[PDB]
């Protein structure tokens, strides 16, 4: 398996508009629409987006074409930023799709952040790089998907990825 | 259902 899998395991689904956990319109595998509170608002985002008349309603074709740009996205970022690069570049494509994880769940300025962790990848010390990320909030306030992707860097394997909705 | 989640 691979990032597109792994994200879809991280992110979940939906087919129709809902409101992200900080109040956010969203759709698809977590596709920001817009920032703005006005339903409508959304809805001309997304419109825009797919060029139809959707009603807050997509396909799974449509799901997966947003996913893919923002898959696209979340690597562009790293390529653009010049402590997330070295670090990619240096890595297996297992470890990459943890670190584009990362990128999409809170963007490459706040992965650059991880400053001390990046520097302990590039150095291939794991086990170090898995302890020091499990320190910081992005751990604490989403774990769950936190320690699958602390394990794929900590491993270099996809072992941590082997109702409510429907 | 026909929509996703996870709620
Ligand atoms: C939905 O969740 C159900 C309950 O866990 C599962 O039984 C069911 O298999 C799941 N369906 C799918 O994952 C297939 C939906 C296809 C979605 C693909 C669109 C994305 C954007 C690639
Ligand atoms: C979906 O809900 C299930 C059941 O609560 C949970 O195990 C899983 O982590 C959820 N997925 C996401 C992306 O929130
Ligand atoms: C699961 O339940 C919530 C109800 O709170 C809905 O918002 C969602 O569309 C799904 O039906």
């Amino acid at each position: 398996m691979n990032i597109f899998e792994m994200l879809r395991i991280d992110e979940g689904l939906r087919l129709k508009i809902y409101k992200d956990t900080e109040g956010y319109y969203t759709i698809g595998i977590g596709h920001l629409l817009t920032k703005s509170p006005s339903l409508n608002a959304a809805k001309s985002e997304l419109d825009k987006a797919i060029g139809r008349n959707t009603n807050g309603v997509i396909t799974k074709d449509e799901a997966e074409k947003l996913f893919n740009q923002d898959v696209d996205a979340a690597v562009r970022g790293i390529l653009r930023n010049a402590k997330l690069k070295p670090v990619y570049d240096s890595l297996d494509a297992v470890r990459r799709a943890a670190l584009i994880n990362m990128v999409f769940q809170m963007g490459e300025t706040g992965v650059a952040g991880f400053t001390n962790s990046l520097r302990m990848l590039q150095q291939k010390r794991w086990d170090e790089a898995a302890v020091n990320l499990a320190k910081s909030r992005w751990y604490n306030q989403t774990p769950n998907r936190a320690k699958r992707v602390i394990t794929t860097f900590r491993t270099g394997t996809w072992d941590a990825y082997k109702x409510a909705x429907x | 259902x026909y929509x996703x989640x996870y709620x």
